[PDB]
RNA sequence: AGAACUGGCGAUGCGGGAUGCCGAACGUAGAGUUAAGGUGCCGGAAUACACGCUCAAGACAAAAGGUGUUAGUUCAUCUAGACAGCCGGACGGUGCCAUGGAAGUCGGAACCGCAGGAGUGUGUAACAACUCACCGGCCGAAUGAACUA
RNA sequence: AUACCGAAGCAGAAUUCGGUAA
């Protein structure tokens, strides 16, 4: 089709304010601030009334429209994280070898393995062992990408060593996803 | 640079009439003779071209959404095709169609037949989005990444592409 | 199924012994595969049955007749389920 | 060792907590793997893949035709 | 490129409803416009079996609008545009011959148990026991109640979000969890503590075209 | 693998194709225009203009596939609400053989009362529970299937 | 030439298959 013009709109809650120069995101709100570089996408931002930012692409195509829509998706995710804040919950179980998670995140005694597993804490993500709930860890952070990457790394670096995939139930999984608010 | 000519024939009657687009009258006559065989059974020696006259646009100062029906002989037979083109004159509209066909289908003057060209004076009649997008109310769009033909071999300012 | 597998092996040996015994040479090799496929593909049903029985026979318990053994019989689930437990 | 040892354990403790989500995502990725593989596999791999895809297309067409028959009568 | 035992009804079904409404506009003696709170096939069949002189006609709301007229200047009869505009929500349109006094009583006197609906809090503060869960809910008399199936726990932990876990084939929770998830939780346990009472608005006459607007449940 | 024939060498320069068909057939010289073939450098000539294509090509394999990219053809839906996506209805008689459990969903043989299969899958010993296809609250117009290139 | 991935009713041991690679 080769659309001559295409644009989308981003909702801006009163609690947050944004300013974009040279494709630089500056999301500021009650839960802190976040930034991201979108220069490689070559999209254009346009303010209208300090409450809605237009992201538009001219003479683009499906390849460029995909990046344009991804820009809006990332902006919405950043706004939600700065406002509500994401809370990734992860639960771990053990058939016969307790997983003595300890602090930096460390994992011990997985399937009786002597080796110690650990994943460094990333920026913008916090770790809080679940209270009262048995063998549960609750993660939180304004940046969805960092929290999700930390959860994926924790779930991947601790896996069965090429044994039966059904008999061995030990592991760590994302039990629930929610928001801080 | 094509030109529009009206060519008629009658094999020396019904006075068959059709519109031919060619760069010159000589090519127009040849195309008319070729189309005569397809339309009916006639030969060049049968008669003579009764009259050939170039047709100029009534007013080459108005933008018209030309609707064109074109049949072309592809590598696997001939198929009927219809398209709409936004232009100012029929001569330019047909040339644009020829260039588009040569760019995509690689069909050229040899294997392209022009059936009918008619303007569209009402919106929503054009069913092609690439023309429909230009039929809206006065719009505005930029021209990003503009460039300048630097005659000098060397530059000292690091030119910018802004418009 | 065992008889069918034995017959297939015998036919494979027969085909091999038959061969043991440019334009023209190109077609020499085709017949070997063309007939091996005919011999083999038809055994899918016996092979399917063999595979089906393999899973069931690969988990049989240790029903040792020599060692002293005790059995329980009667109407199902009259408390018998927990007796062995 | 029992007749349903793996099934017994699965029923007694359930499947892997992420098996369903991973399986759904694995099938979603396989949905694009069909096109991804056909544009890179060379030689014997491509030769087999083309024939298998043609067979699947023919089988799918026959299945659709049979389904249409079950609706007529 | 790059895209994602019965057949589609098509325009024929819509025309069928249109013709049925057009015929029933004068076939019956009286008409009512309904706003039933929910759709429930057992209840919608009990409403039919409860009487013989009245029938409930259901269809697409916009299809009913065409049959009754989308504009007052094109209505086939007086107050038909008002009748078409009155219908809303569930496309309930009742036809009856009994007088208004007899018909109105059924709506008030008729009520049946039903599940909750989205955007509505649970009718009661039902709580699952802080231990081994049961199919019926657990908090209900445990003598009849039975432990839940082992294979359904993944759906509960995801669709319902409750922190259920399988232990030796039985689901168990460490806390007494309370009750669209609000309606789904009640639906799964079968706790239909809510009730459904079809409400009606303007009673209509096929000749007088009276608009007896009301709101009896 | 012989073959009845029509243009060309043998005796054939020169320009072009890195080198082996196109142009052109030849005295020694000065001046101007071209054929073939070229105009990013080697290489004498415009990193010339205009319409689209292509992410790895580009100066015998085409039998077939691509959720690779861009255009037209047939049918269908038409603000009586296009397509994607949320919530609900998804019922009744009800079924016989396997009897051990099988009630749509392990396997025998194919109705209809009023938007709904005597049933596309998940799953339980089987009911249970979700479901797609079919509709309804739902959204506000292009869209789904196969072909031509 | 050795190993790294995904699958098998692969409980463990142990075995086979599609890709990387000599």
């Amino acid at each position: 089709m080769k659309y001559i013009q295409t644009e989308q709109q981003i909702e801006v809650p009163e609690g947050v304010t944004v300013s974009i120069k040279s494709r630089i995101v500056k999301v500021v709100g009650p839960r802190g601030t976040l930034t991201k570089n979108l220069k490689h996408i070559d999209v254009t931002f346009t303010k209208v009334n300090n409450q809605l930012i237009k992201v538009a692409v001219h003479n683009g195509g499906r390849k460029h429209v995909a990046a344009l829509r991804t820009v809006k998706s990332l902006v919405d995710n950043m706004i939600t994280g700065v406002t509500k804040g994401y809370k990734y919950k992860m639960r771990y179980v053990y058939a016969h070898f307790p997983i003595n998670v300890n602090i930096f995140i460390e994992v011990r005694n997985f399937l009786g393995d002597k080796k110690i597993r650990n994943v460094p804490v990333r920026d913008g993500v916090t770790i809080e062992f679940s209270t009262n709930v048995k063998d549960e860890i609750v993660l939180s952070g304004n940046s969805v990408e960092d929290v999700s990457q930390n959860a994926a790394d924790l779930q991947q670096i601790c896996r069965v060593r090429n044994k039966d995939i059904r008999k061995f139930l030990d592991g760590i999984y994302v039990s629930h996803k929610g928001f801080i608010t | 640079h094509f030109k529009e000519y009206q060519v008629i024939g009658r094999r020396l009657p019904k006075l068959f009439r059709m519109r031919i687009f060619a760069s010159n009258e000589v090519i127009a006559k040849s195309r008319y003779w070729y189309f005569l065989q397809k339309l009916h059974k006639v030969k060049k020696a049968s008669g003579e071209i009764v009259s050939i006259n170039q047709i100029n646009e009534a007013h080459p100062t108005k933008v018209k959404n030309f609707g064109v029906w074109v049949r072309y002989d592809s590598r696997s037979g001939t198929h009927n095709m219809y398209k709409e083109i936004r232009d100012v004159s029929r001569v330019a509209a047909v040339e644009t169609l020829y260039q588009d066909m040569a760019a995509r289908h690689r069909a050229r003057f040899r294997s392209i037949h022009i059936l009918k060209v008619a303007e569209i004076e009402k919106t929503a009649d054009v069913k092609r989005q690439y023309v429909k997008q230009f039929l809206t109310k006065d719009l505005k769009f930029p021209l990003p990444h503009r460039v300048q033909k630097s005659t000098k071999t060397f530059s000292y300012k690091r030119p910018s592409t802004f418009y | 199924s065992l008889a069918a597998i034995s017959r297939a092996k015998s036919l494979v040996e027969q085909v091999a012994r038959d061969y043991v015994r440019l334009f023209q040479c190109k077609q020499l090799k085709r017949a070997a595969l063309g007939r091996m496929a005919t011999i083999v593909k038809k055994l899918r049903d016996p092979l399917a049955y063999l595979e089906q029985v393999r899973q069931h026979i690969g988990r049989l318990p240790s029903i040792d007749p020599n060692t002293r053994t005790l059995l329980i019989c009667g109407y199902p689930n009259v408390g018998k389920s927990s007796f062995l437990r | 060792p029992q007749n349903d040892y793996i099934e017994r354990h699965i029923k007694q403790h359930g499947k892997r907590l992420d098996h369903e989500e991973r399986k759904r995502k694995r099938e979603a990725r396989e949905s694009h793997k069909i096109s991804e593989r056909a544009q890179k596999l060379t030689g014997w791999k491509g030769k087999q893949f083309a024939k298998k895809r043609y067979a699947e297309k023919v089988s799918m067409r026959k299945k659709i035709k049979a389904h249409e028959q079950s609706k007529v009568k | 490129r790059s895209k994602r035992q019965t057949d589609k009804k098509g325009r024929e079904n819509k025309e069928r409803i249109f013709d049925e409404v057009r015929e029933a506009l004068d076939t019956y003696r009286y008409v009512w416009v309904l706003h039933l709170d929910d759709v429930r096939t057992p209840v919608l069949q009990e409403i039919r079996t409860s009487w013989a002189g009245s029938k409930l006609i259901m269809g697409k709301r916009k299809v009913l609008q065409k049959a009754l007229g989308e504009k007052r200047e094109e209505e086939y009869k007086e107050n038909l545009y008002q009748l078409s505009k009155l219908c809303s929500g569930v496309t309930g349109l009742l036809f009856t011959d009994e007088d208004v006094n007899t018909v109105k009583e059924y709506f008030k006197s008729y009520v049946r148990s039903d599940y909750s609906r989205p955007n509505t809090k649970a009718p009661l503060t039902f709580t699952i026991p802080e231990g081994i869960v049961y199919s019926r809910g657990g908090q209900i008399p445990a003598e009849e109640d039975v432990p839940m199936i082992h294979s359904l726990e993944p759906t509960m932990r995801n669709k319902f979000e409750i922190p259920t876990k399988i232990k030796a084939g039985k689901i168990t929770i460490d806390s007494p969890y309370l009750v669209v998830r609000q309606a789904l939780i009640l639906k799964q346990f079968g706790i239909a503590a809510s009730e459904f009472k079809v409400k009606v608005s303007a009673y209509y006459d096929n000749d007088s075209s009276t608009v007896e607007s009301t709101n009896i449940n």
